[PDB]
RNA sequence: CGCGACCUCAGAUCAGACGUGGCGACCCGCUGAAUUUAAGCAUAUUAGUCAGCGGAGGAGAAGAAACUAACCAGGAUUCCCUCAGUAACGGCGAGUGAACAGGGAAGAGCCCAGCGCCGAAUCCCCGCCCCGCGGCGGGGCGCGGGACAUGUGGCGUACGGAAGACCCGCUCCCCGGCGCCGCUCGUGGGGGGCCCAAGUCCUUCUGAUCGAGGCCCAGCCCGUGGACGGUGUGAGGCCGGUAGCGGCCCCCGGCGCGCCGGGCCCGGGUCUUCCCGGAGUCGGGUUGCUUGGGAAUGCAGCCCAAAGCGGGUGGUAAACUCCAUCUAAGGCUAAAUACCGGCACGAGACCGAUAGUCAACAAGUACCGUAAGGGAAAGUUGAAAAGAACUUUGAAGAGAGAGUUCAAGAGGGCGUGAAACCGUUAAGAGGUAAACGGGUGGGGUCCGCGCAGUCCGCCCGGUUCAACCCGGCGGCGGGUCCGGCCGU
RNA sequence: GACGUCGGCUACCCACCCGACCCGUCUUGAAACACGGACCAAGGAGUCUAACACGUGCGCGAGUCGGGGGCUCGCACGAAAGCCGCCGUGGCGCAAUGAAGGUGAAGGCCGGCGCGCUCGCCGGCCGAGGUGGGAUCCCGAGGCCUCUCCAGUCCGCCGAGGGCGCACCACCGGCCCGUCUCGCCCGCCGCGCCGGGGAGGUGGAGCACGAGCGCACGUGUUAGGACCCGAAAGAUGGUGAACU
RNA sequence: GGUAUAGGGGCGAAAGACUAAUCGAACCAUCUAGUAGCUGGUUCCCUCCGAAGUUUCCCUCAGGAUAGCUGGCGCUCUCGC
RNA sequence: GCGGGCCCGGGUGGAGCCGCCGCAGGUGCAGAUCUUGGUGGUAGUAGCAAAUAUUCAAACGAGAACUUUGAAGGCCGAAGUGGAGAAGGGUUCCAUGUGAACAGCAGUUGAACAUGGGUCAGUCGGUCCUGAGAGAUGGGCGAGCGCCGUUCCGAAGGGACGG
RNA sequence: CGACUCUUAGCGGUGGAUCACUCGGCUCGUGCGUCGAUGAAGAACGCAGCUAGCUGCGAGAAUUAAUGUGAAUUGCAGGACACAUUGAUCAUCGACACUUCGAACGCACUUGCGGCCCCGGGUUCCUCCCGGGGCUACGCCUGUCUGAGCGUCGCU
């Protein structure tokens, strides 16, 4: 149960905040879980999705064990485009099918300086939390 | 129109009373705010009583009561002179002083002087600086208690 | 309440007789759809509701303190009598004793696992199972008014002093925590029904006589209060009816149907 | 015949500042009605209300008795309960209508003129030096100016004050900077940023699960986290969040420490000697408004117009006589109080697109009037546009095929798609308009049988254990209350 | 009687016999040549606050109470709930009657002291009077009997008759306050234009061994917009001589 | 064409004429949901009981108060015991 | 089921819903010349009749009574159905293209719609002057926003020549 | 059996009622409680590659600088950026900038007329002319300067 008297806990207000969030907040919203191997290695639950990651589809029509690269991140529509997750239009044109990040597991990260910093911060915070628990 | 023995009533609702209706949905919030302010004020003066300065003994006019005893606004100047406390000094130690109150009876004067003496007896005058000057109490009776005095100081009982 | 300005923000005058209209105030002038249409009436579109709701309605009701104590004592007494607790729907079949009183070490709990283990040991976990099975969406407009989820009320836990027991029994659905000195009738009798299953603590159980007192002793914590007297002592009608004293003073019944 | 001071009065694109307007929910000062009630209506009521004008703040106003009382007295102002629908007012009709005391919230007291003592001991402006200077200050150096004796500053104001006499114990408060340790209660003060638990486990539905069954104990794991929202349904564990005296990184505010520049030689009690009061003001007559205030409650234009053991008040006008209580005609002050406007949040037994604000949407918009002003209608494909490629008739609008989708029997005002009304198909009927109630008959629609439906349920005739014993287990009732607890 | 046959009251259509004028409203009188009405969908009219009166339910009860305030939580459920030398300041009730100064509810019996003087003063006793009707309770002769005659404590029904008599009603008395008439005495700190008492009528929303307080529900009457819609009007502030 | 006269006001060779399609008192907003003893309307079923247009008073006669007619809630008793 | 209504079967629909014990209300429509929205008979009906009038051939075009071209017959008959302005309008002006909607028939046409383009000043006018009038300062009034008045209760010209 | 008309049913039309959804309202409550001559509220006109409206912005005109975050915006192209770089977008926002009217301020409101200083084009300050920059409103306080008076006085 929520106790902080400054949190929303309102259906319409939470929906308004979700659908009107700025781009940098939408980046945090569009986060996907890491694979079990990556979770074991980096000790990180989930990370925001990026344009150059390897992605497996967990739910939907395109569910499978294939590994595909992210084509682009469409934050306005809260969706991402994957390499081989595409459909044929009427005239034969190929169009990418949008998959929500929450239904996607990352099997390989695009490691940059900022990504490493985020991984270290998350791991240190989790370590501090588990030390507090003990 | 009257009908078979009802009371003759004259409601005072001929003005635009609905314009000036005062609701009381603010009552619990008002009480909470008052309690928070009271606690903050008590915390600001850590060793001083939260109620405030000592109040004198007062008898009520209007023969209806004629016997109850309540708290007065402050001790009169004659009572301070008899007790030996300067009027300007008294307000700085927590003694209520007002200059309008007269003194007709000897019994009330003596009762208030005795009350002032009793208050002075149980008073812990902290030193102005960490070093102890004259009239400051010993450090023995300074760590023994540094808490508020809940309720009125020396409550009045009839 | 509705806004005081609702429907009267327009300036509408009623067209007089001699015109096919029906003597209703209508919007004055303009080249709009809302022109000569109708306003100020509860039967008109837009209009104003009949007898608009006011904020100064008597929302709050007053109950005597003695009656509130009477009701809370009746609910506390009805916490006994396993028939009434069963009638409330609580799964009380395997509980070793309905006046379930537990040691004071429960206040020392600080983790939910200890709480669920204790509940399973006392065999009161079936109530939590029923609460889990009762979770579903509310029907009607309440979903869009922050009342989307509904569930069954579960067991109540009464403690003497707070030592972390609430945090342990905080994430278990259906469990309500009450203090002895501030027992609430709204939670001891949910829905106005007097039956309710409560789990007591030894200190809390012993404080009951100090809170209300017996018939021959005062409350000792309430300034002037005593337990209410019984209107009748021998409540069992069956025993009274077939008692020898009554049977000796009865006529022979007439049960021959004519 | 001019110059030099002073008093009154002008000019400035003279040096440096200040006011103007807006909002106005709450507040202050004026002005100020009529609808309405009195079953008519003129006094009254509506009502010191709406309309109009002026002036501020975060609150405003008020405020420390020219008071209340008549008691064994109380003691600034403001607000709550009660006093009280009472005293009182009123074609004594309708109606109007306080104050005191009592219990509380909060609580804080003071300063001038005059009277007098100090060599104007006082203040403003310009120049230079030092500090800091983004809410322009402090000190020093200037025979540099000005204001002020038609009165500045120090002491001092009704609770008495000033000066001497000599009784008593003794000498820290404030302002501006330089830095410093404690991160200062929602249990780390305010603002911002980045983060911290656990199934996408096995089958099985579906277009898609967040559905169903199961998984060392309601089931697997977390739980100080089982709120909420999103994700192709109904998710504690997919994601953001949620709980936490959880963490880290910056800014700000506040309380304390050492230093510098400073300002500051600051008492109480008794006695003695002097001093101590706001004028066209009080008050009286008058008239108008207002009030519960009634031979006049308050505010006023006009006339009269003061005194100092005086003046005011003591709810019936006047005289005489004692009592009680304050010291008006000068000024300041936070708190308890109000807040339909503004900024940022939280919540709901409220409405759910003819409802809820006029406005869920490019709404004070389109549009109307010369103008003051008036003022709408209007949400929904689909999970994903995957928004119908391509073939064919037609000039095209439009169709026929094909294709997408679970579904276009969802095709761009596209969710569900009622009634009024319309076309067509199937059936019935038809010269007293149609339609209706009661009673039958005929024809259809399907429903329930049946290839007899003769419907069962007990008693009677034509593979093991009850009867009866042994052992174990559990239960019922009883009294010698057999014994103890329990209990009136 | 059973593979083109059964049962289907009600609804689909049609036919026949009888009945049968269009609803709502004003009205003595409506089918009316009285008014409203083409049809369908959605909205649409006795509400809320306050004051009373009565009835009902609950708690306490000569008491009752929560107004406001204060102490516990940082509000998830909570602006709830619990508590108070505030438990009562204060309201209502427990005492009424006069304009007011004021007064203010018990008598009766017994013996004595003054002349028992229907009057005053001393000690004891009973403590809301009496009459009539009074639901219920108490006593109750006797009867009914019991397989035979007598005796017989017991479990019964009826029980003539005799009583204590709830609540309430009617009447007769008593008491309290105002007022009228006739009167005789009592006390003192101050002996008076002092104060008190009696009898007999009358006026009062009174007493005469109590019943209210708080909450909730319903009805009825009001003030409010007041079940909904409807004027001819009045007032305040602004805009127009582009027509005339 | 420019300008002046603005609502109890203007202007009028005078008709109560004109004053933005309104003039025996213009338009706009508010008081205002002004008042009406006067018209119209007033939303589900079943069961039980069931009226009056009459007396008196009222600037009372299309309306009220008051008695009468009605309903509901009871209570006090008697009994084919 | 007397009734208010209710329980099942079938079809469509695609995401929430109901019973019971209590609580609360903006809780039940046939009417109010009720409000809003929609739809009928009338009805393929009234009507598309004020100002003399059209005809032939060709072209574009799927399509011609209405467009264009040529010919013929007419009217407006210099107070015009002609050529230019003011007020007002505001892109309606010009070129190209479409024929969805509008031009009460039609249209190959338009003042419709969509693309673009177009207004050139010392001499033509505003700008300057004052008229009827309006309106500041000084002054007066007014509780006040402001009003009275334009020479009236004003130290009202900041200009110029010569030295 | 025709056509028309009446009732019922299936399907197809007009219409958008009902139900379910809701980034919107209404009500209560908490904290804060801040406009302007250093130019407020409001209004006008402009600003995007393709841009009408809404929203945002002001000739630095769909935003500049700085801080935090860290790989996009997106209807299409174009692309800047190397995302091992102050570095795309976002949020914060303390620096800078902020057209014309408007208390609106040189005079009036036509965007018309002026005056006082400085600089440049032209000059070789030379006045015309052109461009740019700073001033020029009312009331009022302190002070300065220049003044008036048959106001009250002093010397000659
Ligand atoms: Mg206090
Ligand atoms: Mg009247
Ligand atoms: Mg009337
Ligand atoms: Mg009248
Ligand atoms: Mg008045
Ligand atoms: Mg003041
Ligand atoms: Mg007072
Ligand atoms: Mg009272
Ligand atoms: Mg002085
Ligand atoms: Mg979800
Ligand atoms: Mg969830
Ligand atoms: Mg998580
Ligand atoms: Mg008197
Ligand atoms: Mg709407
Ligand atoms: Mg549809
Ligand atoms: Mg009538
Ligand atoms: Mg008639
Ligand atoms: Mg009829
Ligand atoms: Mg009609
Ligand atoms: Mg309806
Ligand atoms: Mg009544
Ligand atoms: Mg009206
Ligand atoms: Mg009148
Ligand atoms: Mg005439
Ligand atoms: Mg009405
Ligand atoms: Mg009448
Ligand atoms: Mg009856
Ligand atoms: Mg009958
Ligand atoms: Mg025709
Ligand atoms: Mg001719
Ligand atoms: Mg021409
Ligand atoms: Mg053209
Ligand atoms: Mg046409």
């Amino acid at each position: 149960m929520k106790f902080n008297p400054f949190v929303t806990s309102d259906r319409s207000k939470n929906r308004k905040r979700h659908f009107n969030a700025p781009s940098h907040i939408r980046r945090k919203i569009m986060s996907s879980p890491l694979s079990k191997e990556l979770r074991q290695k980096y000790n990180v639950r989930s990370m925001p999705i990026r344009k150059d990651d390897e992605v497996q589809v967990v739910r939907g029509h395109y569910k499978g064990q294939q590994i595909g690269k992210v084509v682009q991140v469409y934050r306005k529509k809260y969706v991402i485009y994957i390499e081989r997750v595409q459909r044929e239009k009427a005239n034969g044109t190929t169009v990418h099918v949008g998959i929500h990040p929450s239904k996607v597991v990352i099997t390989r990260l695009k490691l940059d300086k900022d990504r490493k910093k985020i991984l270290e911060r998350k791991a240190k915070s989790r370590q501090v939390g588990k030390e507090k628990g003990k | 129109a009257p009908s078979r023995n009802g009371m003759i009533l004259k409601p005072h609702f001929h003005k635009d009373w609905q314009r000036r209706v005062a609701t009381w949905f603010n009552q619990p919030a008002r009480k909470i705010r008052r309690r928070k302010a009271r606690q903050a004020r008590a915390r600001r003066i850590a060793p001083r009583p939260a109620s405030g300065p000592l109040r004198p003994i007062v008898r009520c006019p209007t023969v209806r009561y004629h016997t109850k005893v309540r708290a007065g606004r402050g001790f009169s100047l004659e009572e301070l002179r008899v007790a030996g406390i300067h009027k300007k000094v008294a307000r700085t130690i927590g003694i209520s002083v007002d200059p309008r109150r007269r003194n007709k009876s000897t019994e009330s004067l003596q009762a208030n002087v005795q009350r002032l003496k009793e208050y002075r007896s149980k008073l812990v005058l902290f030193p102005r600086k960490p070093s102890a000057p004259k009239k400051g109490d010993s450090s023995a009776e300074e760590l023994k208690l540094a808490t508020q005095l809940t309720g009125p100081v020396m409550p009045i009982r009839n | 309440a509705v806004s005081e300005l609702a429907g009267h923000q327009t300036s509408a005058e009623s067209w007089g007789t001699g015109r096919a209209v029906a003597r209703i105030p209508r919007v004055r002038g303009g080249g709009t759809h809302r022109s000569g249409q109708g306003a100020f009436g509860n039967m008109c579109r837009g209009g104003r509701m009949f007898a608009p709701t006011k904020t100064w309605r008597r929302w709050h009701r007053r109950v005597n303190t003695t009656q509130k104590r009477y009701a809370i004592c009746s609910a506390l007494a009805a916490s006994a009598l396993p028939a009434l607790v069963m009638s409330k729907g609580h799964r009380i079949e395997e509980v070793p004793e309905l006046p379930l009183v537990v040691e004071d070490k429960v206040e020392g709990y600080k983790k939910t696992k200890e709480a669920v283990l204790l509940l399973k040991k006392l065999k009161a976990w079936n109530d939590i199972k029923k609460v889990y099975a009762s979770q579903r969406m509310r029907a009607g407009k309440g979903k869009m008014r922050n009342r989307r989820r509904i569930q069954r009320r579960g067991p109540c836990v009464i403690y003497n002093e707070d030592n972390g027991i609430v945090k342990a029994f905080r994430n278990i659905p259906g469990i309500t925590l009450l203090n002895v000195t501030k027992l609430n009738i709204l939670k001891l009798a949910p829905g106005g029904h007097v039956g309710r299953f409560c789990i007591w603590t030894e200190s809390a159980f012993r404080k009951l006589d100090d809170l209300y007192g017996t018939w021959r002793k005062a409350a000792s914590l309430k300034s002037n209060y005593n337990l209410p007297m019984h209107k009748m002592l021998n409540t069992d009608l069956s025993r009274i009816l077939k008692s020898p004293e009554i049977q000796r003073a009865l006529r022979a019944p007439r049960k021959k149907i004519h």
